[PDB]
């Protein structure tokens, strides 16, 4: 199940993702 | 599927195969017999001291139904079944003729020795042939003593006369015994009737196949024998004896797909056969094949499950799986005329919703354990490739970086936080 | 001499019906428009396979000789045409050195105006003789012309073939391992045939 | 196809295992694929639209791109010339949906188009007098509109001339579908490949099972089979890649021709040259076996003159 | 531990074939579905450039209607956008 | 590249068949694929 094959993490976690929609969004609403 | 419980859709299970009915077999009108008549059906058989060693060649020997009869005196197989070469074409034959006493006629053999070896019959040690053998003393006995036999160069048929006679005793009464020695003696070959209209089958010549025969249209050729379908397949024939031309086709076959709503709801299920009619295996028939476990309905709905040629089939209601033409959707006319314009009147806000996918997940595969599997010796014997270790590696790796890109890209188009 | 050998040297190498398709194949053929031996009759060698044509209209060849010693002391072929039966055989005979006319024992069988054409070849001791006939015209030059030749007999002889020769204008030729594609029309007889080697331009129709 | 009703060929083929499931497997998602890819290009209108028995429409003759009444089908004149100018195992798998629904969708797109610009496009249908959609294209481009009021008549005597030179070219020769045709002989090319590696050898004795089974020791028999065995499964690999290269190209295609059709046929696109030369006007689909046809209909300014300015 | 060298080496040579090819099919199919991630991260980046900050006038790019707005949102290896669109209503029939 | 003009190899190679051929006619597709993307670029005006 685990003999091989690896994963490897994403480069940039959720909360990054998170931060970069909030600014986005409030971006768009402001400006 | 794997599953104690399947969501609503088809599937494939595996195929559908009609069986043949039976087997035929088809060969030309055997002739061009063996001159069996040539030394156990003569006149007299060759003497020992003058037998015969002629060869025979080029003839069909049939005597395998004479040799399965033990009417002869002696019927020796001396390492060939009666029916070994019944129906095969021996390289060639000779025609072996020396009459001798019963007794006197056991050193006159293959690899024997005595005063009728060297005198009569000489033989090789290992000369193939079986022994043949028929009441001799009864007619074929010299009555005034057999001088002509065995008594005392391999086939070159120390030398006396013997004393064979029909009314001497059993061991000096002769027999015609002869060494039969063994592409030249065409042994025939069986065949059976012939069938048609029927999924069979068929072995015409030395060609063999499967089918369906049918009577077919064709011209060939005097010469002609065979019949090429464009992707090499031997499709059309000529019997060999009843001369006509006909055709074979392919044997019936189709998948076998599987529809069925959700588990959780029910448990009915309905069964369509591909490219067959409905006579191969509730039942009606599509364009795209024959369907058992539904009902048609002459009403008409949105598509829910594709099936094919625009029929379609849902689980509905006093409920069960009822197929149907799929209709295009609502229909309207527009009251078209040269001075007439329709214009809105109020409005409304729609909120919408898509979906994206933007990456998958990085994986990678570290193969040299997973091939070797720590054995040293595995490891030893992965050099004899290289490259495609490495150049697989690569591969692999390269695809994660533009995963990382394709995230950044989609969301770092501000600069500013 | 030596002569255009035009498209003649077609014949069928299968007993297999096809129709209204283009088959490519490599076997042992005459190359187009090639130097064939002509003559207005000398031992020669069989090499790999042979070709013969004539012009008859008078019954010009009485037969031919086949073997290794090109004699009859060994198992020779011998082919002979004689009131209303055909005669061949390959018995090693009693005849002479060179049986001629002006103008072990084995197995034996029993059966200007035209052109005659005849093709010969061995293969695992089964040799195959391929003819055709057709009305003429000319007696000297070649008629230019198409045509196809059938099997008509085969026999398991056996034998090793190193030399020959016919027993009597007419033409003499050899057969090597050349490319042929051929067309089969609707009733299933060829009728037309492509040469790889000749040009680059016949490469480019077979390739 | 490996086996070919051989029971120890079929123990032997026992020894893989997922070769079937992942090569199907990767058939059917292939079939799924396809017929997505119709339903998404076609599907963009939610209902069916029939156009008035009248012809004002002040002299633009559509009579041939639209259906025909007697003639069987609901198919147009210049889709009736497409299909007169194109022409085991192995399985093929009827299509979806059938060319007569196709054609009732092209008719729909059609009608709905003529009746009423973009306005169904937006949501629910809305009439419209012809003259008065044909003024705001114009209006789209910047020229004022009152030059359509003024010149109509060579308008519409232009537009109906292009119809025939139209007609014309369809009619000179068929290389303009050169496109499909090609699509279509290569699928068949692979086919035909398919077959002929069935009768090599791949270091085999021979091509044919039955006679290798018979005519020597099992073992050895075993060992020859191995060959073909390999032989034709990587063949067939070879087959299944050059087929989902093939697939990627056309799905690419067919949502390149999804946008293009929502994007010019629906509406007025300002993206200059990406519907033909010049200044789109507006534009027209018709089906064909596995394709689409567009004809736009474009404004091109003809002579000048000098001034200063 | 059941064979010596030269008696295993047939059997490991037909598992290290199997094994690779395993391999080689397992990468290029992998390959053909990153292919296919990758046209759709195109489309949504040119989605949320065209959509998101401006007001693109290409009819139905954007789901149905006349495009005002779009808000995205995150979600597990995928993006989601919210359109708020204009649509007409009841209508009249008028002589012009 | 399979056989170095090794008359031998060549021989014993035929026994697989279209291998040989299919493959490079797969290569000159990409070849004219090549060409077209360029006068796809450049070939959107009419005179020089
Ligand atoms: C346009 O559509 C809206 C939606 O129904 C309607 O507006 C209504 O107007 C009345 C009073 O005029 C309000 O009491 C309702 O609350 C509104 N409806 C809703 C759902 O909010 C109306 O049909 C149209 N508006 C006008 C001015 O005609
Ligand atoms: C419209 O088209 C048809 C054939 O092109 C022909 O009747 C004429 O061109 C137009 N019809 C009328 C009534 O003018
Ligand atoms: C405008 O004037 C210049 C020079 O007189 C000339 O080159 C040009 O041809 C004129 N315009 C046209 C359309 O001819
Ligand atoms: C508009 O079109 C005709 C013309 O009067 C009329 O019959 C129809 O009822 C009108 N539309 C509606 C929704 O009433």
């Amino acid at each position: 199940k685990f003999n091989g094959l690896t994963v490897l993490p994403p480069l940039l976690t959720d909360e990054m993702i998170a931060q970069y929609t909030s600014a986005l969004l409030a971006g768009t609403i402001t400006s | 599927l794997k599953s104690f419980t399947v969501e609503k859709g088809i599937y494939q299970t595996s195929n559908f195969r009609v069986q043949p009915t039976e087997s035929i077999v088809r060969f030309p009108n055997i002739t061009n017999l063996c001159p069996f008549g040539e030394v156990f059906n003569a006149t007299r058989f060759a003497s020992v001291y003058a037998w015969n060693r002629k060869r025979i060649s080029n003839c069909v020997a049939d005597y395998s139904v004479l040799y399965n009869s033990a009417s002869f005196s002696t019927f020796k197989c001396y390492g060939v079944s009666p029916t070994k070469l019944n129906d095969l074409c021996f390289t060639n034959v000779y025609a072996d003729s020396f009459v001798i006493r019963g007794d006197e006629v056991r050193q006159i053999a293959p690899g024997q020795t005595g005063k009728i070896a060297d005198y009569n019959y000489k033989l090789p040690d290992d000369f193939t042939g079986c022994v043949i053998a028929w009441n001799s003393n009864n007619l074929d006995s010299k009555v005034g003593g057999n001088y002509n036999y065995l008594y005392r160069k391999p086939f070159e048929r120390p030398l006396q006369s013997y004393g064979f006679q029909p009314t001497n005793g059993v061991g000096y009464q002769p027999y015609r015994v002869v060494v039969l020695s063994f592409a030249t003696v065409c042994g025939p070959k069986k065949s059976t009737n012939l069938v048609k209209n029927k999924c069979v089958n068929f072995n015409f010549n030395g060609l063999t196949g499967t089918g369906v025969l049918t009577e077919s249209n064709k011209k060939f050729l005097p010469f002609q024998q065979f019949g090429r379908d464009i992707a090499d397949t031997t499709d059309a024939v000529r019997d060999p004896q009843t001369l006509e031309i006909l055709d074979i086709t392919p044997c019936s076959f189709g998948g076998v797909s599987v529809i069925t709503p959700g588990t959780n709801t029910s448990n009915q299920v309905a069964v369509l056969y591909q490219d067959v009619n409905c006579t191969e295996v509730n039942v009606f028939q599509t364009r795209a094949g024959c369907l058992i476990g539904a009902e048609h309905v002459n009403n008409s709905y949105e598509c829910d499950i594709p099936i094919g040629a625009g029929i379609c089939a849902s689980y509905q209601t006093s409920q069960s799986i009822i197929a149907y033409t799929m209709s295009l959707g609502a229909e309207n006319s527009v009251a078209y005329s040269n001075n007439s314009i329709a214009i809105p009147t109020n409005f409304t806000i729609s909120v919408t919703t898509e979906i994206l996918p933007v990456s998958m997940t990085k994986t990678s595969v570290d193969c040299t354990m997973y091939i070797c599997g720590d054995s040293t010796e595995c490891s030893n014997l992965l050099l004899q490739y290289g490259s495609f270790c490495t150049q697989l590696n690569r591969a692999l790796t390269g695809i994660a970086v533009e995963q990382d890109k394709n995230t950044q890209e989609v969301f770092a188009q501000v600069k500013q936080i | 001499a030596y002569t255009n050998s035009f498209t003649r040297g077609v014949y069928y190498p299968d007993k297999v019906f096809r129709s209204s398709v283009l088959h490519s194949t490599q076997d042992l053929f005459l190359p187009f428009f090639s130097n064939v031996t002509w003559f207005h009759n000398p031992v020669l060698p069989f090499n790999d396979g042979v070709y013969f044509a004539s012009t008859e209209k008078s019954n010009i060849i009485r037969g031919w000789i086949f073997g290794t010693t090109l004699d009859s002391k060994t198992q020779s072929l011998l082919i002979v045409n004689n009131a209303t039966n055909v005669v061949i055989k390959v018995c090693e005979f009693q005849f002479c050195n060179d049986p001629f006319l002006g103008v072990n024992c084995t197995f034996e069988y029993v059966s200007f105006k035209n052109l005659r054409e005849f093709v010969f070849k061995n293969i695992d001791g089964y040799f195959k003789i391929y003819s055709k006939h057709t009305p003429i015209n000319l007696v000297r030059d070649l008629p230019q012309g198409f045509s196809a030749l059938e099997p008509l007999v085969d026999l398991p002889i056996g034998i090793n073939i190193t030399r020959f020769q016919t027993l009597l204008a007419y033409y003499v030729g050899y057969l090597q391992p050349r490319t042929f594609l051929l067309k089969y029309n609707e009733n299933g007889t060829i009728t037309d045939a492509v040469d790889c080697a000749l040009d680059p331009l016949s490469e480019t129709k077979c390739t | 196809y490996i086996c070919g009703d051989s029971t120890e060929c079929s123990n032997l083929l026992l020894q893989y295992g997922s070769f079937c499931t992942q090569l199907n497997r990767a058939l059917t998602g292939i079939a799924v694929e396809q017929d997505k890819n119709t339903q998404e290009v076609f599907a963009q209108v939610k209902q069916i639209y029939k156009t008035p028995p009248i012809k004002d429409f002040g002299g633009f003759n559509f009579s041939q791109i639209l259906p025909d009444p007697s003639k069987p089908s609901k198919r147009s004149f210049i889709e009736d010339l497409l299909f007169n100018k194109v022409t085991n195992g192995l399985t093929v798998l009827p299509p979806l949906l059938t060319d007569e629904m196709i054609a009732q969708y092209t008719s729909a797109l059609l009608a709905g188009t003529i009746t009423s610009g973009w306005t169904f496009g937006a949501g629910a249908a809305l009439q419209i007098p012809f003259a008065m959609q044909m003024a705001y294209r114009f209006n789209g481009i910047g020229v004022t509109q009152n030059v359509l009021y003024e010149n109509q008549k060579l308008i519409a005597n232009q537009f109906n001339s292009a119809i025939g030179k139209i007609q014309d070219s369809l009619s000179s020769t068929a290389s303009a579908l050169g496109k499909l045709q090609d699509v279509v002989n290569q699928n068949a090319q692979a086919l035909n490949t398919l077959v002929k590696q069935l009768s090599s050898n791949f270091g085999a004795i021979s091509s044919v099972l039955n006679d290798i089974l018979s005519r020597l020791d099992k073992v050895e028999a075993e060992v020859q089979i191995d060959r073909l065995i390999t032989g034709r499964l990587q063949s067939l690999q070879t087959y299944v890649t050059q087929q989902l290269i093939r697939a990627a190209e056309i799905r690419a295609s067919a949502n390149l021709a999804a946008t293009k059709m929502s994007e010019c046929v629906l509406g007025q696109s300002k993206r200059v040259d990406f519907c033909g030369k010049g200044y789109h006007l507006m534009s027209f689909p018709q089906s064909a076996p596995h394709g689409v046809v567009f004809l736009h209909v474009t404004y091109v300014p003809a002579q000048e003159k000098n001034f200063t300015t």
